[PDB]
Formats: C-alpha cells, sequence, structure tokens
C-alpha cells in the first residue's frame, strides 16, 4: 500500500522497430543514409569503401 | 491461525468460528493525473 511501478513510454515492439529500421537503412543504403537518395548501393561497394 | 507473506504481512486468516482460511488482498489504488491542452486555448480536461 503505497508503492507503484509505472510503465515505460516506449514498448518493446517500438524499440525493435526502431532498431530494425536503423539497420535496414544502414544496410540497404550506404554513405547515402540520411538524405533520401533511396536507390540501393551494392554491399560489396560499401565493404570496399 | 493465519498466514503471512515475505514482508511478514498477513495474507490469510482462519475464521474464528468456522475453521476456514480466507484470502486477503489490499484494496486497489493508484495515482491521478490531469491532461490539459492549455488554458490559453480551451478549458477541457481529461483525467487518468
Ligand atoms: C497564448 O497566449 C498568447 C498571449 O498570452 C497568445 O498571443 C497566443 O496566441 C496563445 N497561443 C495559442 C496557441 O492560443
Amino acid at each position: 500500500n503505497g508503492l507503484t511501478v509505472l510503465p515505460p513510454l516506449l514498448t518493446d515492439e517500438m524499440i525493435a522497430a526502431y532498431t530494425s529500421a536503423l539497420l535496414a537503412g544502414t544496410i540497404t543504403a550506404g554513405w547515402t543514409f540520411g538524405a533520401g537518395a533511396a536507390l540501393q548501393i551494392p554491399f560489396a561497394m560499401q565493404m570496399a569503401y | 491461525q493465519f498466514g503471512r507473506d515475505i514482508a511478514d504481512t498477513t495474507d490469510a486468516v482462519r475464521d474464528p468460528q468456522t475453521l476456514e482460511i480466507l484470502d486477503i488482498t489490499p484494496c486497489s489504488f493508484g495515482g491521478v493525473s490531469v491532461i490539459t491542452p492549455g488554458t490559453n486555448t480551451s478549458n477541457q480536461v481529461a483525467v487518468l
């Protein structure tokens, strides 16, 4: 009687979605992440870079 | 005659006449919050 735990604002699914979006953007795009180039740089080119 | 919890708080009790054990649970409670878009715009409020 007097103690309460409050839920966090962002649920687990939202955290997972944020991580998924960030990694997908970093993988699909390359140095063009951020600015909406949205073309798709080949991965081996990024590795060579 | 009765049970106790980890914090040594009563959770059950034998009725004095009918030798049966009744569970005990504290009554539900919680905080209160008020939502406002600002008196600068309106006077509607919603509570949680
Ligand atoms: C808030 O109040 C100021 C004056 O105190 C007024 O100029 C402004 O427009 C108000 N904002 C809104 C969103 O109504």
